[PDB]
Parts: C-alpha cells; sequence; structure tokens
C-alpha cells in the first residue's frame, strides 16, 4: 500500500521507503509453548 | 595576478551575508525534510 502513498511524496523522499523495498524485493526472491504466562511471579516462603 | 584575488577580497563579505540568511532558510527546511519522513524511515525498525 506504500506504493501509492510514494507516488503522492515524489522523488525526495524515496530514501525513507528503503525497508518497504527491501521488504519487497526479496519477497519477490522468496512445537508451541506459552511464553509470559506470569507464574514466575508467583512466590512460596515457608518461613511465614 | 592582481585580477582573481582583487575580487574576491572585494566580493567575499557580500558573498558570505548572501550564504548566510539563505542558509539560515535552508537548514529551517532541513528538520522539515526529516520531519517529512522520519517517521516512515523508523516504521518496521519500531
Amino acid at each position: 500500500d506504500f506504493i501509492a502513498e510514494a507516488n503522492a511524496k515524489g522523488w525526495i523522499m524515496a530514501g525513507s521507503y528503503f525497508f518497504d523495498l527491501v521488504k519487497l524485493n526479496g519477497s519477490a526472491t522468496e512445537d508451541q509453548f506459552d511464553t509470559g504466562t506470569g507464574l514466575d511471579k508467583s512466590s512460596f516462603d515457608p518461613t511465614q | 595576478f592582481a585580477i582573481m584575488i582583487l575580487v574576491n577580497v572585494f566580493l567575499r563579505p557580500s558573498l558570505m551575508i548572501i550564504g548566510y540568511i539563505a542558509a539560515i532558510a535552508l537548514s529551517y527546511v532541513g528538520v522539515w525534510i526529516l520531519n517529512a519522513g522520519f517517521d516512515h524511515a523508523i516504521s518496521y525498525i519500531q
């Protein structure tokens, strides 16, 4: 979708699109475990 | 050998002022140029 928007901006700002172009030309040549459960924050102290 | 120097020292101050105020404009638009695309050059990077 950037292409048309680049047509709106012109030639000076073609640099800022570089990693978009690399996101495109590269695409032209181209077990699950739960993370962040927060159970690590749990505590158990017997001395209480 | 007197010509090229004589005009130089004659015009150096004026031209400096020519390059002062004009430059004050350019640096201005400089920031704007950055603000024209920075948020898009940092898009995937953020």
